């Protein structure tokens, strides 16, 4: 099947990424807090219910908030800001708080029910939002020697994500805060810039474009 | 999950 695309709000960041955020993938965005990891996260949300000619899947969203991350008052004024209503916008947002690694893991295997219901209808699930993926597995698997006990818990989360993604036809994006293996499809670092903007890099991507993306946190969630 |  071919890969779908869901617009960041960025072009920068759109033209970066090859054209947007893909479908059959896991895209990693990391960097430290404020970075614009989480504000990407509530853009593609909202970004993902428009049209194709708008950039999106004509989709809905599942987020997995790991940190107290979620503010469903961002993702109306992102609404309101690009001329959707805001009411409908968060009813395509399903949520759910994670409270450890263990009822994460179960989490993903609940948002597998929804989306096997909801594809083959008008609004499918398109995007899989998992904000800080590590956070309970690194609080968790801690002290002496668990690093390989931790990565081969994160190694079998990211393979059922993995599946999610390929399987369904939807993107999935994690966040992550700052030697280790990696299993995302795409790695891409964020950082504070100068005047106020962000900067996005792709890490270990020679198969994309050479450069940095600029882009700004706004009304709007996400823009040049 | 919950509608937001
Ligand atoms: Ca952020």
């Amino acid at each position: 099947a071919t890969i779908g695309r869901i617009s960041t709000g960025s072009k920068s960041l759109d033209k970066l990424l090859g054209g947007g955020i893909e479908t059959q993938a896991i895209t990693e965005v990391f960097g430290e807090f404020g970075s614009g990891k989480t504000q990407l996260a509530h853009t593609l949300a909202v970004m993902v219910q428009l049209p194709p000619e708008e950039g999106g899947l004509n989709g809905s969203a599942m987020y997995i908030d790991t940190e107290n991350t979620f503010r469903p008052e961002r993702l109306r004024e992102i609404a309101q800001n690009r001329g959707l209503d805001p009411d409908e916008v968060l009813d395509n947002v399903a949520y759910a708080r994670a409270f450890n690694s263990n009822h994460q893991m179960l989490l993903v295997q609940q948002a597998e029910d929804m989306i096997k219901e909801l594809l083959n209808t008008d609004r499918p699930v398109k995007l899989l939002i998992v904000d800080s993926l590590t956070s309970h597995f690194r609080s968790e698997y801690i002290g002496r020697g668990a690093l390989a006990e931790r990565q081969q818990k994160l190694a079998k989360h990211l393979a059922d994500l993995h599946r999610l993604a390929n399987l369904y036809d939807i993107a999935v994006f994690v966040t992550n805060q700052v030697i280790l293996a990696h299993s995302a499809t795409l790695r891409v670092y964020l950082r504070k810039g100068k005047g106020g903007k962000r900067i996005a890099r792709l890490i270990d991507a020679p198969h994309l474009p050479e450069g940095e993306a600029v882009f700004s946190i706004t009304e709007k969630g996400i823009e040049d | 999950f919950h509608t937001a």
